[PDB]
């Protein structure tokens, strides 16, 4: 349902790979689930995804949570983005 | 019976103050703004005998489990700007927003206060409040968390607000 979910996957294999000096290349989401907090001020999201990644070649899947916290009263600065898990299946 | 109710609006408008008056029925100056809890006190409205369970927010730049399990659950919401910051009243929309959002319902119960009219001066006009409360279908009250006034009408209008929507 959310028009983002590609990139916060992109975002997870990135991340992976700066923290664990990886080099995973994204391929594509094949689930996404969405947990939305609507709060006093901000929305905060943890999405949950299966993606597809191949390392040094081989295709694996890896389920990732990311967690954003987004405004809708003032485009991005008090934005977030964050990968709180990412393990392969 | 419980009226599960949550206080918001920016820091330092009063919405501890508030609470505290009404729950301990004293004014108190100096709380530590980061603090957010609930709080619980038996009541007697329109001959009824319930509780309100309280949330006074605080914290809005982090997420709060807490909070989380009152936006869900809450049955009515005070929507507190102060009288003389005309900046927590321009808050007041996207808290509406955010709360309507979270129902997704645009009948959510609700009141919109205007705390500390216990001081002499004010910047934010009482009509401008007024015609906002109009155009939102919503009741307006003006309260002073240190006099103790409109305090009961506040949370007890909201109350009668929460009863009209069962
Ligand atoms: N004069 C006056 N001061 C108030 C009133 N309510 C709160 N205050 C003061 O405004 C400041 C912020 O109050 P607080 O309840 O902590 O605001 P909160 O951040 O919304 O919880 C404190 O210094 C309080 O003493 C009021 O009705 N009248
Ligand atoms: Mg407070």
């Amino acid at each position: 349902n959310s028009l983002e979910i590609e990139e916060l996957a992109r975002f997870a294999v990135d991340e992976h790979n700066k923290k664990e000096n990886a080099l995973l290349e994204f391929v594509r989401v094949v689930k996404a689930k969405e947990q939305h907090s609507i709060d006093i001020w901000y929305d905060f999201t943890m999405y949950y995804l299966t993606l597809e990644a191949k390392d040094g070649g081989k295709k694996k899947l890896y389920e990732a949570k990311v967690w954003v916290k987004k405004l809708n009263n003032s485009h991005t600065y008090k934005n977030f983005k964050e990968l709180q898990e990412f393990k392969p299946v | 019976t419980e009226y599960k109710l949550v206080v918001v609006g920016a820091g330092g408008v009063g919405k501890s103050a508030l609470t505290i008056q009404l729950i301990q029925n004293h004014f108190v100056d100096e709380y530590d703004p980061t603090i957010e809890d609930s709080y619980r006190k038996q009541v007697v409205i329109d001959g009824e005998t319930c509780l309100l369970d309280i949330l006074d927010t605080a914290g809005q730049e982090e997420y709060s489990a807490m909070r989380d399990q009152y936006m869900r659950t809450g049955e009515g919401f005070l929507c507190v700007f102060a009288i003389n910051n005309t900046k927590s009243f321009e808050d007041i929309h996207h808290y509406r927003e955010q709360i309507k959002r979270v129902k997704d319902s645009e009948d959510v119960p609700m009141v919109l206060v205007g705390n500390k009219c216990d001081l002499p001066s004010r910047t934010v006009d009482t009509k401008q409040a007024q015609d906002l409360a109009r155009s939102y279908g919503i009741p307006f009250i003006e309260t002073s968390a240190k006099t103790r006034q409109g305090v009961d009408d506040a949370f007890y209008t909201l109350v009668r607000e929460i009863r009209k929507h069962k």
